[PDB]
């Protein structure tokens, strides 16, 4: 989709842009926010050689799960918990990327609105 | 294994071919059923699409209209 | 409508003809006149020439640098160096998201 | 194929063929035997509707309207039989027919092989050789002075003769040569 | 996609080879029981092709549905990929239906 | 193997089996020297459906300009030997 | 009748492939890639009495 | 080098002191012992060539060149002695002494150390060549042949000449070495340009250009086959060579006089690769072929580049053998049809098997099928010609696909289809032809495992 | 060549000609290995609307 | 009724299309009769020499002969200079040239340039 | 796809005939493409290579 | 090897599709004499098949019994 159809036809103006996002501050309006970490240091995912694009946030389940892999060869149904957990922090990050999504929609929104009421104010 | 025209008649049957047809679509339909019952995941989806519109302003950090 | 006959004459007599023709394309019992080791498949076909491939990779391909180049093998954490015996580190104490 | 084919076609092999093309691109379009039957009922009734017409003009035009009908209608793509001039095995054995005078150039150990079948065939060429002349003047005298007007060509009538230019047409290689 | 590939023009083979080298299916009739082995692969191998859920065509077709839905791509390219994994049945679907199901049609001289 | 070698007795049977089930033949008055037109009484749309059928049956397909000549059922025995060199 | 030959052919054509699959510098994958066109060619026309294999 | 000349000499009188009955044999026992011989150039240095006298020197380019001409003296002497069957002794031994000469005039004209003797060898190469075509050639079109033979060359190197005595005029010397080690800059003037014209358009013509190539059709079609091949196979890289001997003076005058002949190499090329697609003679649809070749070579020896260079040598290697062998084709079906026509005689392939895989194998090649070192050469051009600019890949490119087509049209109309009724002449292949087939054909891919043999100085 | 009867006893049954008859001057473009102009169940410049 | 068919020069008429056959006169009827004579005299000339036993070689085809001389040898005596002529010629033999020539030039000069300038990402362009 | 298709070939086995739609003849001819790009640059192609080229 | 072909009077339209046709063409009056010749499809062991679900479904009743029987058994293996 509906965000498709709301950006093609509704009002674009306070539609994200998902190439230009985001366009406010991370610390607008948040007071204080905490620093993404990482569990999986450069040298350790050099190391294990994953991908350029599987060295996210969530690297390390995909070490733990590689490792039990090659450590469980023949037996190629025993790598389920760490495949389930990879599995899962993916889809956390899946699920902050949406929550950035919808924090960028409703700031635009937010602002663009609050600055035509402030116009309109002080046009009158 | 010899078998002669028929000529308007249907063609003779030997129960190896039978038998064979029959025990490979049993076992499709059993492995279907299997990893059906087995990984389900695969085909109803794993974990649950959150709905953006149930998530409030304290978590997403959105000044009440007013700074 | 039909044939004439002389046509129906002529295809008689060819028929006749090539029939006699096909007759004599059959062959006699003697036309044919003639003038005058259970798995040796897996020692001449797959033996050999693996003995051959390794002894021309060993001794042949490898004297030469940078001929065969293979990747680095993958290292995770927790693992043992053959050569060294130095130990790979732990994983940075997992949070735990149980 | 065989047939020699005469100077033009005549009104009613045209409407014989045409009749034939419209039954084949019917049975392509209705692909179920039943409903083909009904349908080829149904045109066999078209065509016998106008059987009985005395002027040629309007039967003529009826030829020209059921053609125009018949090439707006037709399938793109109809049956085509697996030997015929538009079939998947049309000319598909043309590769191992050999003529049989290659036999005249075989080494003579392969002819050692095989001693009879080269006696008959030295029977046949003898049979062909003594025959020849006789077709020659037989042809001769049949044809027109004029030359011949039609590919037709007579046959034997004599005591011991043979149809004249019968060779080719009798030692053809074979439908399934190899 | 070799496989199933592979053994539906086999299956397609057996059946040309079994009638004189015909290849017309308006001409090949009911041969799910004149043919019951070659019936039975080719079903499968239809429901293969079909993304049919853990077959061997589910593992690979199922997944690149799913990844081009996710994409920032092209949204024709989408609509025409769709339009295409439809179609796939439906021919599959004719295949089946001409060559296996009905009455002969295939001349007598069985 | 492939088909078995086709015999002239094999196509007159053949041949008479598919004009017996006609409707507008008689089977017993029918004979493999019946002519279509004198003895028969049809027309040239009845010959044409049963050289289609001769078609349908044997599965290959007879040229026009052969076809029209074709008038009796040793005719069609004659030129099917003939198309498909069958000697015996 | 030549059935050996279609065997061989069969044969070369994966022999090809093989050295398409395989390579590792442009020139041998452009000569696996030609050598399978080739076998494709003729292969296609193995009834080469027919005009529409040649075509 | 005496050790190759002198046996040729030998041969002279020795075919012209045989028996009756044994020219043949001896002529190419003879001929195949002096090519032996002359493998030994081949083993040649990375700096400098081998100067063996005052008069005679060996370089990386002209070697493979000695070592082709005397492999194929054997092969002309086998295609000759069908043909030439009826024909009494002297002009059997008239026809044998012309290809010694024509022989020993090219081993000569290859090796030479002075622009002037080049020049000698390379106008006397004509005498044999023309006697050959206008006395044993087949129809009443020799004769034009001839005079298009001749003339057309004589126009181009004339002129030539008149330069060449005037560079010794100016430099004090034509030596080959002298003239490499004491080059100068050519300044930009009419005259210079004129002298650049007069240096350049007699192996032009010879290669041919396009646009000169008007004798070549008429030359190789109406000489007998010995003819043929020595025509296409060797007197042809006369011109390369002798180009490529020859730019050492003319820069940097050619960065720009090369223009005009560029175009129009590229332009003839696709052009004859065109008319090669709609040919109804056999023999015009090979020599249109190596018209097109001769250009693409053209164009690598005009554009100056190390690539284009070795490219140029390995094509012109592999164009001689493989026209040779298309020639020797063609004319094994002529002598047994005694026509020409290339829709005449149809399917062979169910006649004569063996003879269509040599065919085959002799269309392959010609397509330039990998890795054969007839595409080692096009290829190489091609990425010199796309250095020297990025569009010629468009032009290259189409001719890349049009060869293909006629290629396998060729084949396809010859040795597939069926066979024509009428004609039932059409005997087993000889032994001696399939040994033609075969002593072209092996020595391809024997070059092929070897490249570095036929790839030239540059290498 | 591809227009010409398939049925008729042709000299040349592969090139569809007779002996004797005069030969077209474009017969090698028209070999039916090659460009061929038998008429299609649509008309063209329709069949060149729906692809364009 | 129906949709026409109009035919083109790469799809032509269907002979049971064509209006010119519909409508017949005697002479038409004659001069089909003179072509099948013709073609039935032809047919028997090459018949006696197909069939002929003592008959070793090839059957000369005036017909082929008459086709590659008319296509290869005849051609340059019946040329005149016209201004049709030289215009296709003139046009297919110098357009292209001077086409591919200007091409070229333009290409060439502006790598030149910006050669000179130096800025053209040469690096590792070692062979040419 | 299944359905549609399933219900399409079912009604075949009615009693009807139509002549078909510019649809079904797109797309039983390949979209027209061999009938017009297998006809139209062949032939000018060897048209040009014989009359200019050539002559 | 040795057959002969079977009679011509068992071939009937009777109870056939092609029985239908011949009752809608007696209802325009016209006849359709080729239908024992098209009986024989419809006469034998050609005179019933299957649907397309029916196909789909082809041997759905033996792997559903094994599949049944085999989680049976897996449930009540866990108890060791
Ligand atoms: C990888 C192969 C390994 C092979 C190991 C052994 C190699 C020996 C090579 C000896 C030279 C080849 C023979 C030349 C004369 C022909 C012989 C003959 O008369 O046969 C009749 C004889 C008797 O048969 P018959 O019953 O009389 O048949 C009647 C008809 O003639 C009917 O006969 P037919 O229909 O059977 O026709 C014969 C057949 C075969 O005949 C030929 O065509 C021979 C020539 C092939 C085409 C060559 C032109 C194209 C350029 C190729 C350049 C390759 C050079 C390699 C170096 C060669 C050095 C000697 O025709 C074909 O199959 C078409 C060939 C298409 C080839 C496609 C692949 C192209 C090249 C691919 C890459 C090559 C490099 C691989 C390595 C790359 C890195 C991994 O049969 C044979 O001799 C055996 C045939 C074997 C076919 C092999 C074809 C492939 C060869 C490619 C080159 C091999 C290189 C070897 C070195 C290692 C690499
Ligand atoms: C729920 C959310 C998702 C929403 C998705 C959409 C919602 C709607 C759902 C369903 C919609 C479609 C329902 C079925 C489709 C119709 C099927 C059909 O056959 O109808 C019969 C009818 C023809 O039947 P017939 O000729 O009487 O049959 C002859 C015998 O039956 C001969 O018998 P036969 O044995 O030879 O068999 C014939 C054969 C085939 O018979 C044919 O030849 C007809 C071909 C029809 C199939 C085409 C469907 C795919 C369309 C792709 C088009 C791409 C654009 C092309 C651009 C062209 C530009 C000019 O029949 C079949 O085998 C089955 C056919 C297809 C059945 C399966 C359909 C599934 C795919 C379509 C639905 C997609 C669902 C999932 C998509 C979800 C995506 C979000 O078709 C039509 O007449 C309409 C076709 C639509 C063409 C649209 C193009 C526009 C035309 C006018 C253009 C005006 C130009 C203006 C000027 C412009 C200036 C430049
Ligand atoms: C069938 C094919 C046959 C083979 C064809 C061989 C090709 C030969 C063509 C020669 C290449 C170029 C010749 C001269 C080089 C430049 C040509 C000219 O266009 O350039 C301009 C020349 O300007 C004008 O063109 C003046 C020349 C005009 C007279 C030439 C005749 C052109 C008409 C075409 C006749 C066709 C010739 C071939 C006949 C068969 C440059 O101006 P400019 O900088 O001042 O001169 C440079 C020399 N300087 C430095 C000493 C001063
Ligand atoms: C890059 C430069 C060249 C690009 C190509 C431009 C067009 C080339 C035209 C080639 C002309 C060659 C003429 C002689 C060829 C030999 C004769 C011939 O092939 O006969 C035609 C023969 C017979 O037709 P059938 O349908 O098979 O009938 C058989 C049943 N009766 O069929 C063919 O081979 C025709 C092939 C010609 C195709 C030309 C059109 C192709 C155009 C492709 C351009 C699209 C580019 C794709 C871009 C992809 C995106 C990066
Ligand atoms: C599937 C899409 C294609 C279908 C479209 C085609 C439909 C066309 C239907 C209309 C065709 C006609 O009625 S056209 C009817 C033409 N009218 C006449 O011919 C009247 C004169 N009678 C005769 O010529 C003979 O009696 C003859 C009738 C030949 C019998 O021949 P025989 O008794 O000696 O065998």
């Amino acid at each position: 989709g509906a965000h498709l159809a709301r950006r093609y036809l509704g009002d674009a103006s306070k539609e994200p842009d998902p190439l230009r996002m985001p366009t406010f501050p991370p610390d607008y309006g948040f007071p204080e926010r905490k620093e993404r970490e990482m569990v999986a240091t450069q040298q350790e995912m050099n190391d294990a050689q994953l991908m350029l694009q599987q060295r996210d946030y969530c690297a390390h389940y995909l070490i733990q799960l590689l490792k039990c892999k090659r450590d469980s060869f023949p037996n190629f149904l025993a790598c389920k918990h760490e495949q389930h957990d990879w599995d899962y922090c993916e889809h956390l990050d899946y699920v902050k990327r949406m929550k950035e999504f919808e924090r960028e929609r409703r700031l635009l929104q937010r602002k663009k609105r609050r600055e035509q009421r402030e116009a309109e104010m002080a046009r009158g | 294994v010899h078998i002669e025209p028929r000529y308007r008649q249907f063609p003779q049957l030997t129960r190896s071919q039978l038998i064979q047809a029959e025990f490979f679509s049993a076992t499709m339909w059993f492995w279907i059923l299997w990893r059906f019952w087995h990984d389900s995941d695969a085909v109803l989806g794993h974990f649950p699409y959150p709905d953006p519109s149930q998530w409030t302003d304290e978590e997403l950090g959105i000044l009440p209209d007013d700074e | 409508s039909g044939y004439t006959p002389d046509e129906k004459l002529r295809l008689q007599q060819l028929r006749e003809l090539r029939r006699r023709w096909l007759k004599d394309q059959e062959l006699s019992p003697r036309e044919p006149v003639l003038p005058p080791r259970h798995s040796i498949f897996a020692v001449t076909h797959v033996l050999i020439p693996v003995w051959i491939i390794h002894y021309y990779l060993k001794y042949h391909v490898t004297a030469k640098p940078y001929t065969v180049v293979e990747r680095k093998p993958r290292i995770f954490p927790g693992d043992t160096i053959l050569e060294t015996g130095e130990v790979i580190p732990l994983m940075k104490e997992f949070p735990d998201q149980h | 194929a065989f047939s020699a084919p005469a100077a033009y076609l005549t009104h009613q092999q045209k409407v014989l063929r045409l009749y034939k093309r419209a039954l084949r691109h019917l049975e392509s379009w209705c692909v179920h035997r039943d409903k083909y039957r009904y349908f080829a009922c149904l045109m066999r009734a078209r065509f016998d509707e106008h059987k009985n017409e005395k002027d040629m003009v309007k039967a003529t035009q009826l030829l020209r309207q059921a053609e125009e009908e018949f090439w707006y209608g037709q399938h793109p793509q109809p049956y085509i039989f697996p030997e015929s001039p538009g079939g998947t095995s049309y000319e598909r054995y043309e590769c191992y027919k050999v003529p049989e005078w290659c036999l005249d150039d075989w080494h003579p150990s392969e002819k050692a092989m095989y001693p009879d079948y080269f006696a008959k065939r030295e029977q046949w060429k003898r049979l062909r050789r003594e025959s020849w002349e006789r077709e020659v003047k037989q042809l001769q005298e049949e044809t027109p002075p004029g030359g011949p007007r039609t590919e037709a060509l007579p046959p034997a009538r004599k005591e011991g003769d043979l149809p004249p230019l019968w060779w080719h047409i009798v030692t053809r290689p074979r439908e399934r040569p190899m | 996609h070799a496989f199933f590939k592979a053994m539906l023009f086999m299956c397609s083979g057996s059946i040309i080879h079994s009638l004189n080298d015909e290849q017309d299916i308006r001409k090949m009739g009911g041969l799910y029981k004149a043919m019951p082995f070659t019936t039975t692969a080719l079903i499968i191998g239809s429901l293969a092709l079909t993304g049919m859920p853990y077959l061997t065509g589910f593992y690979s077709k199922d997944l690149i549905i799913e990844a081009v839905n996710m994409s920032y791509t092209n949204a024709w390219a989408l609509l025409m990929t769709l339009i295409a994994t439809s179609l796939t049945a439906a021919y599959s679907t004719r295949i089946i239906f001409f060559a296996f199901l009905g009455k002969p049609r295939f001349p007598p001289l069985v | 193997s492939d088909a078995p070698p086709l015999t002239l007795e094999a196509i007159k049977d053949r041949v008479l089996y598919v004009l017996k089930l006609y409707d507008k033949i008689d089977p017993e008055k029918l004979s493999v020297n019946s002519h279509f037109m004198k003895d028969l009484g049809l027309d040239s749309l009845d010959q044409v459906e049963i050289i289609m059928a001769m078609e349908d049956e044997f599965g290959f397909e007879i040229p026009d300009i052969d076809a029209e000549k074709l008038m009796c059922p040793q005719e069609i025995v004659d030129y099917i030997a003939d198309k498909k060199d069958v000697y015996e | 009748p030549f059935i050996n030959r279609f065997f061989k052919y069969l044969l070369l054509f994966l022999i090809t492939m093989m050295i398409l699959v395989t390579a590792n510098n442009l020139f041998q994958l452009f000569i696996g890639w030609e050598g399978v066109g080739i076998m494709s060619f003729l292969l296609i026309g193995w009834w080469h009495g027919r005009t529409d294999a040649n075509t | 080098m005496l050790k190759i000349i002198i046996p040729t000499t030998m041969l002279l009188p020795m075919t012209w002191m045989s028996k009756h009955n044994m020219i043949w044999i001896n002529a190419t026992v003879h001929s195949l012992l002096i090519s032996l011989i002359s493998l030994s150039l081949l083993n040649q240095l990375g700096e400098n060539s081998l100067n063996f006298s005052l008069t005679f020197f060996s370089d990386s380019l002209s070697a493979p060149l000695l070592v082709l001409t005397t492999w194929l003296l054997p092969l002309m002497l086998m295609a000759s002695q069908s043909h030439l069957s009826k024909e009494t002794t002297t002009r059997k031994k008239l026809y044998i002494t012309m290809l010694i000469l024509l022989q020993l005039f090219l081993i000569m004209t290859f090796t030479a150390t002075e622009l002037i003797l080049f020049y000698i060898l390379f106008e006397a190469t004509l005498v044999p060549t023309l006697i050959i075509i206008t006395r044993w050639g087949n129809q009443t079109e020799r004769l034009n042949a001839g005079l298009y033979f001749l003339f057309y060359t004589l126009a181009g190197s004339l002129p030539l000449l008149v330069a060449l005595v005037y560079i010794q005029n100016t430099t004090g010397s034509l030596n080959f070495l002298i003239i490499h080690y004491w080059s100068h800059p050519l300044s930009n003037s009419w005259s210079n340009i004129f002298m650049w014209l007069a240096c350049i358009m007699a192996f032009m013509v010879k290669m041919p250009l396009y646009g000169l190539h008007l004798w070549l059709p008429k030359a190789h079609v109406e000489a007998p086959i010995a003819g043929s091949m020595v025509l296409a196979a060797v007197l042809l890289k006369l011109g390369g060579y002798g180009m490529m001997r020859i730019t050492t003076i003319l820069n940097p005058l050619t960065n720009y006089m090369a223009y005009p002949f560029l175009m129009l190499s590229m332009w003839g090329m696709i052009m004859t690769s065109s008319i090669c697609l709609r040919q109804t003679d056999l023999k015009s649809l090979i020599a249109y072929s190596s018209v097109s070749h001769m250009a693409l070579v053209i164009v690598a020896i005009m554009i100056q580049t190390p690539w284009s260079f070795m490219g140029a040598t390995a094509l012109m290697i592999a164009h001689g053998l493989t026209s040779s062998m298309l020639f020797c084709l063609a004319n094994t079906n002529y002598e047994r049809v005694h026509s020409r026509t290339m829709i005449l005689a149809r399917g062979l392939q169910t006649l004569l098997p063996l003879m269509a895989t040599w065919w085959l194998v002799a269309s392959l090649t010609n397509l330039a099928l990998p890795p054969s070192i007839n595409l080692i050469g096009e290829l190489f051009i091609i990425t010199a010609s796309f250095s020297w600019s990025n569009i010629t890949i468009i032009l290259m490119g189409m001719n890349m696909m049009i060869t293909a087509l006629y290629s396998l049209y060729m084949l396809i109309t010859t040795q597939r289809g069926k066979y024509t009724h009428h004609i039932n002449n059409i005997k087993p292949s000889f032994t001696r032809e399939n040994a033609l087939m075969a002593l072209h054909i092996l020595p391809l891919l024997l070059l092929t495992l070897n490249p570095k043999m036929i790839l030239g100085p540059l290498y | 060549q591809q227009e010409r009867d398939p049925w008729y006893d042709w000299d040349h049954p592969d090139l569809r000609l007779n002996w004797g008859e005069p030969i077209h001057w474009d017969l090698d473009m028209y070999i039916r290995n090659r460009v061929d102009t038998s008429p299609t169940p649509v008309s063209w410049n329709t069949m060149c609307k729906h692809l364009f | 009724s129906f949709p026409k068919y109009k035919p083109s020069r790469l799809a032509t008429l269907p002979a049971t299309l064509d209006p010119a056959e519909y409508d017949i006169s005697p002479e038409t009827r004659k001069a089909q009769a003179e072509r099948l004579a013709i073609r039935s005299r032809l047919k028997r000339e090459y018949l006696l020499q197909y069939n002929d036993p003592n008959r070793l070689g090839v059957i000369e085809d005036p017909a082929l002969i008459r086709w590659t001389y008319a296509r290869s040898a005849n051609i340059y005596p019946n040329f005149r200079p016209t201004p049709k002529t030289s215009l296709l010629g003139a046009l297919f033999g110098i357009g292209p040239l001077f086409f591919w020539y200007y091409v070229f030039k333009t290409d060439r000069d502006k790598k030149e340039k910006l050669i000179q300038e130096g800025k053209l990402d040469q690096t590792f362009n070692i062979s040419y | 796809g299944f359905m549609l298709a399933l219900e399409l070939n079912n009604t075949t086995y009615y009693l009807k005939f139509k002549y078909p739609s510019q649809t079904y003849k797109f797309s039983n001819m390949l979209g027209y493409y061999p009938s017009i790009m297998h006809r139209l640059p062949t032939y000018h192609n060897l048209s040009m290579s014989q009359k200019s080229a050539s002559s | 090897s040795k057959m002969e072909l079977p009679d011509y009077k068992q071939w009937k339209i009777e109870g056939t599709p092609l029985e239908t046709v011949q009752e809608k063409l007696a209802a325009r009056g016209l006849r359709d004499p080729w239908g024992r010749n098209e009986a024989w499809r419809y006469s034998g062991g050609f005179a019933n098949n299957v649907s397309f679900v029916g196909a789909l479904l082809k041997g759905f009743k033996w792997g559903f019994a094994a599949f049944v029987v085999a989680v049976g058994a897996e449930y009540y293996l866990e108890s060791q």
